[PDB]
């Protein structure tokens, strides 16, 4: 489901990137950054490595 | 009038149909009633492959809105809606923004489609 809903949102933003609406559409990207790049000691329950392949795609 | 345009509209004679119109025009004893023959007028010119001639009717449907204290009338969310959508392949986001916020008392879906163009204008401003 969070591949899907992964493979979802970047779909629905296709080709939104290509900025220089910005603030939102950064405030996506960092999101997405820290859900890639979190290193976790203690697994959260929440935020599992699931999400990282949907956040990657 | 109105009525016959709307036939000759409906049967393809949009030639016609311009002129049908634009006799109703006259024939109105106020302003405020011409604000629905305006839009629909200026599809007309869409369908007949030129944007530049439409322009114009489009800025007295809106300029209608001013002058009436702010009627905020249905017809006209549409025209503002089209009328930002057009001066953003125009290259004029400052032009552009205004529209969108004055046309932020609509629909649902009227003022979420003005918002967020009001967002990609402000991005270039």
């Amino acid at each position: 489901y969070r591949l899907a809903a992964g493979i979802s949102l970047g779909l629905i933003n296709l080709g939104a990137g290509q900025t220089k609406q910005n603030v939102m559409y950064e405030d996506l990207t960092t999101k997405l950054l820290e859900i890639v790049t979190s290193t976790y000691d203690v697994e959260n329950d929440w935020i599992p490595e699931n999400s990282q392949i949907g956040a990657v795609i | 009038w109105q009525v016959l345009g709307e036939c000759y509209s409906k049967t393809g004679n949009k030639v016609e149909a311009i002129k049908c119109y634009k006799r109703s025009i006259k024939a109105s004893q106020t302003v405020d009633q011409n604000t629905s023959i305006y839009y629909r007028l200026a599809q007309l010119y869409e369908e007949l492959e030129d944007l530049q001639e439409c322009k114009k009717f489009m800025m007295k449907c809106v300029d209608v809105e001013e002058l009436l204290e702010g009627i905020v009338t249905d017809e006209t969310v549409k025209a503002r809606l089209w009328l930002a959508i057009f001066e953003i392949k125009a290259g004029n986001y400052q032009l552009a923004y205004d529209y969108a916020m004055g046309v932020s008392s609509g629909t649902s879906q009227e003022i979420e489609e003005a918002r967020m163009l009001a967002r990609e204008c402000r991005r270039h401003m």
